[PDB]
RNA sequence: UCGAUGUCGGCUCUUCCUAUCAUUGUGAAGCAGAAUUUACCAAGCGUUGGAUUGUUCACCCACUAAUAGGGAACGUGAGCUGGGUUUAGACCGUCGUGAGACAGGUUAGUUUUACCCUACUGAUGAUGUGUUGUUGCCAUGGUAAUCCUGCCCAGUACGAGAGGAACCGCAGGUUCAGACAUUUGGUGUAUGUGCUUGGCUGAGGAGCCAAUGGGGCGAAGCUACCAUCUGUGGGAUUAUGACUGAACGCCUCUAAGUCAGAAUCCCGCCCAGGCGGAACGAUACGGCAGCGCCGAGGAGCCUCGGUUGGCCCCGGAUAGC
RNA sequence: GAUGAACGAGAUUCCCACUGUCCCUACCUACUAUCCAGCGAAACCACAGCCAAGGGAACGGGCUUGGCGGAAUCAGCGGG
RNA sequence: UCUGGCAUGUUGGAACAAUGUAGGUAAGGGAAGUCGGCAAGCCGGAUCCGUAACUUCGGGAUAAGGAUUGGCUCUAAGGG
RNA sequence: CCGAUGCCGACGCUCAUCAGACCCCAGAAAAGGUGUUGGUUGAUAUAGACAGCAGGACCUGCCGAAUCAACUAGCCCUGA
RNA sequence: UCUGGUGGAGGUCCGUAGCGGUCCUGACGUGCAAAUCGGUCGUCCGACCUGGGUAUAGGGGCGAAAGACUAAUCGAACCA
């Protein structure tokens, strides 16, 4: 099961798109397994669902609703052990409802915690950060 | 009308008072149901909370992702000096409660423990139990004890021990004891009668009240902070910024019909200085204390059995806002209530323990030691001297010896 | 129970200290704490400030 | 109610109702499983983030266990806001000869006062026990936890197939609550230590001024689901399903008499602690005194009043004693 | 009537950049508020001031019936 | 900062609570707040490049976009 | 409470896990109950009633005295 | 015709003093003030700002026009 993380990306959000299916932009609509309260905006963390729309990147791809997995982030969360990490950029990966990349390819480092929870995803990255 | 959003109420009506508590000392409001079958023991404790660090260990529950891999936790230091038995209170039942039934005290006291007696022991002229004390002389006032414990053993349902802590060890300004009732449990009122009667006047150590990874109840009072808004004391949403007259408050603090602003109604006041109870803090380590042997001090405190590093519970430079801890420590998973040097109250739990969490047996591999008093990077003070190499000052003082 | 090293001081990092740097290109880095943190970042040369264990190994202090 | 009860909506916050969307426990189906529908106890708990609109309403996007409906002077303006409506400026259309009208559109347009009483939040205190202190008991008031994933059960039961569960168990998370800084982050006038602009002390050194000159890194402290820790047991029972069993020679959960039974209820755990009690300790300078016990021994005085023999005790049943 | 460069403390929509507007609040500084010495007002005031229901000029502090009620006060507060 | 002028603007002492007035800062997001980016924030000087649509040919124009900028030691040119 | 039944008052009815409790007056209807109590009408039963024990398939034998149906209206209950 | 200079026009632009008064619907709102204060703003060679002296007086004046102003008084001032 996976540990709580510190959340970084409410809704709003725009990360970079890691794969390689033209997409640049992900912007963050609406996030999984999130009941929510009054005011709160839902935030994701690295390996959470999301819905995305793609606003710079390829037009066969512009204007819908992506489901999306963030891969990395900017703010720093505490892995048992007790170790915060932080990643340069926060990124994400197109998918499916299933979890199978529609791309082929990640660049740059997969957080362990989504690596975990997406085999099809981890299998598809270079690293592993 | 209807509130449009359903919203969760801030805060919980369970503490609801919300005032200062009427008491520094935190108080055991129920001790531990008595079972007669089980052995004659203790059930509470006093402590004074010195500090926090982390710890590493390794964790046992299979299902896990942390399972068979190295955690770090952060623990609470709790000192705990032994308590001296002076005295033994009855209770007996009624349709009313419990009723205090006869106390009686022990034949010397020291003068620790008479300090909570007064107000202002410079001005005292320390007469406090001088003429309680000759009774257990004297043959008339011997054989009104007897009596006394007599009428105790075939009146009384519920023994405890007034026991006080020994603040000579203990790194504080305060010389004044804690007095505290600790309730005696398990075999029958003689046999706890018994029990008290031998040990009055003795020393109890901490390892004989509570044993390792055991999972007990902490009571004390919260840290203070005054006179604080709504904002802060009840969580309350913060107004805009073009708010007149105040943003830190609640903008409607009820109806119109019912006339009254009710008891539910978030409003400034008091906030911290609560008396609390927690209930499930794990005994990660019960240390031994500084000891004499051979004529060499025992500092082993803290070192675990993969490191060895002859290093004590006391980080470099010491405890912030707090003397050096050289006395029997309990090291608790998480943290606890109340400020450093806050007496603290630990007694054993209520519930039966019967989970997975509560039942797993820890075993630290790294106790951290480093500075508290800013981003310390040295766990000893052996090891700063061997990565620093010599100095100017140790430099000065061989040209000043030579 | 491992220990790591400073990317910028070089010094010993202790199990529940500082904070790790993953770079879009792969590259992990270990900080003792934002001091040190905050000098990479910055591009500054561990090898031009004084304090850094590079420093005096390039000095010969040692 | 017109010698004035501030007015639409939103925001904030509490409580209440149930005509129940979900969750607990059930009954029924045109209930095979899954999904769904109908009904009962039931309001403990929850009922979201957004685009457009001043809007209530509506509609769509997206998560969700569900995104149920309402009241409290169509809750809530000395709580806010002022977008709309509702003054005076101005514009258009239509109407009017005109001044001007519009239940039509548009743009700009001062939101006052609490130090009083109560209510509520906290803070001293009060009467009593001769004084004072320590340790404690409890009346009574408050009260709190909540929901969901994944694994396994199991591709199993069920089903022709397609599909496709559940209890025990394990690992976690949402919402809420109570704390807490070991660690990460925030703050930072320790005005701590470097750097730097303009000026000033003849220059160096050392400093100062620029309402905190600016900037880097910062101890302690405070603080963030932005770090960490903790959150619990019983009783009588509801709906329901039953047992024995008449009424009513059979039958019947009901009539007498029994059983199991829940997010409800009551208590516990937790918070407070009565014009409410308890056990214990010590109880007045030293030469002037006060105080305690011996029902102390009396003699007398003032004051408040009532009352005008006692019963020192089985437990109880009541179609029996 | 239509249009239109330049201009506009005029009304409106979107985009980049930027941000405590917001998620979700926190810490710091000065002046207050605070307490003290000195000085020292005003508005307002039938009497006053704890509630529930009732009836009543149909929304009571007073009346009926219940709940109950303990000197003197401090800082806040905006239900009445 | 000097000449000249003053005593902090009708009082002082102590403390550093809530709420406020005024001034700041803030991780990760970056208008998701709100009627509305209101408020705040971004930009900002000079030098060297480079500047669109449209246009009443005047403008738009500091359009937009980019680079440099300290201290010290020199060199060349510019006069009576 | 609150003056006055502290009558050895009379006959019945009614149990409600929202009982009922007095003119105006301050809350309930249609429709229902094999709760209980009265009442009306019809019918069965010595050749043998109604039950129950079974068979043939409405009849029989075994127990051997009341039973069956419809309706009506009081209190109580559902409707609420 | 093009280029480089010179020149210094404009109810020209940035922006001080001055004149004015956008937004915060900020402060204050028994005020410092019967209209003030701060930040931010408009203009700043002109249809510019300003002192003194003069003229117009109430159904009258004056009005780049708001029923504005005409001594805190204006959809006809003030005094008796």
């Amino acid at each position: 099961a996976k540990f709580r993380i510190s959340l970084g990306l409410p809704v709003g959000a725009v990360i970079n798109c890691a794969d390689n299916t033209g997409a640049k932009n992900l912007y963050i609509i609406s996030v999984k397994g999130i009941k929510g309260r009054l005011n709160r905006l839902p935030a994701a963390g690295v390996g959470d669902m999301v819905m995305a729309t793609v606003k710079k990147g390829k037009p066969e791809l512009r204007k819908k609703v992506h489901p999306a997995v963030v891969i990395r982030q900017r703010k720093s969360y505490r892995r048992k052990d007790g170790v915060f990490l932080y990643f340069e950029d926060n990124a994400g990966v197109i998918v499916n409802n299933k979890g199978e990349m529609k791309g082929s390819a990640i660049t740059g480092p997969v957080a362990k915690e989504c690596a975990d929870l997406w085999p099809r995803i981890a299998s598809n990255a270079g690293s592993i950060a | 009308s209807h509130r449009k959003f359903s919203a969760p109420r801030h805060g919980s009506l369970g503490f609801l008072p919300r005032k200062r508590s009427s008491r520094h000392r935190g108080k055991v409001k129920s001790f531990p149901k008595d079972d007669a079958s089980k052995p004659v023991h203790l059930t509470a404790f006093l402590g004074y909370k010195a500090g926090m660090t982390h710890i590493v260990r390794e964790v046992d529950r299979p299902g896990s992702k942390v399972n068979k891999k190295e955690v770090v936790e952060a623990v609470t230091i709790v000192e705990t000096p032994p308590m001296v038995v002076v005295g033994i209170v009855g209770y007996v039942e009624t349709p009313r409660g419990l009723r205090t039934f006869k106390t009686v005290f022990a034949e010397h006291i020291s003068d620790e423990c008479k300090r909570r007696f007064y107000k202002n022991w410079h001005k005292s002229k320390k007469k406090a139990f001088t003429k309680y004390c000759k009774k257990w002389q004297d043959d008339t006032g011997k054989k009104q004890l007897e009596k006394d414990f007599n009428s105790m053993k075939k009146y009384c349902q519920v023994i405890r021990i007034i026991a006080h802590t020994q603040m000579r060890l203990l790194p504080l300004r305060q010389k004044k004891a804690h007095l505290m009732e600790i309730q005696v449990n398990g075999g029958t009122v003689a046999e706890k009668l018994d029990w008290a009667r031998e040990r009055l006047e003795q020393q109890v150590p901490v390892n004989q009240v509570f044993g390792q990874d055991e999972m007990i109840d902490v009571i004390g009072v919260t840290k203070g902070k005054g006179y604080k808004g709504v904002t802060s004391r009840w969580h309350t949403k913060k107004l805009p910024r073009k708010t007149h007259r105040g943003l830190r408050k609640v903008a409607c603090i009820g109806a119109w019909h019912p006339a009254r602003v009710a008891f539910s109604v978030a409003r400034a006041g008091q906030k911290g200085y609560h008396h609390r109870t927690e209930i499930n803090k794990k005994i990660y380590k019960i240390g031994q204390g500084y000891l004499i042997k051979d004529g060499k001090l025992i500092k082993n405190n803290a070192s675990t059995d993969y490191d060895l590093s002859d290093k004590s519970i006391n980080p470099l430079g010491g405890f912030v806002h707090y003397g050096e801890v050289t006395n029997d420590f309990i090291m608790l998973k998480g943290c606890v209530v109340g400020t450093k040097k806050r007496v603290l109250t630990l007694r054993k739990s209520l519930l039966v323990q019967t989970k997975r969490r509560a039942l797993e047996k820890i075993d630290l591999k790294f106790i951290d030691t480093t500075s508290k008093f800013g981003h310390g990077r040295f766990q000893t003070m052996e090891e700063k001297k061997a990565f620093m190499g010599p100095l100017k000052k140790d430099r000065i003082a061989k040209e000043e010896g030579a | 129970m491992k220990v790591e090293l400073c990317s910028f001081s070089g010094y010993k990092i202790y199990p529940g200290h500082g904070r790790r740097y993953a770079r879009t290109d792969g590259k992990v880095f270990q900080f003792l704490n934002a001091k040190c943190e905050s000098a990479f970042l910055s591009k500054r040369n561990p090898r031009q400030i004084n304090w850094t264990v590079l420093y005096r190994r390039k000095h010969k202090k040692g």
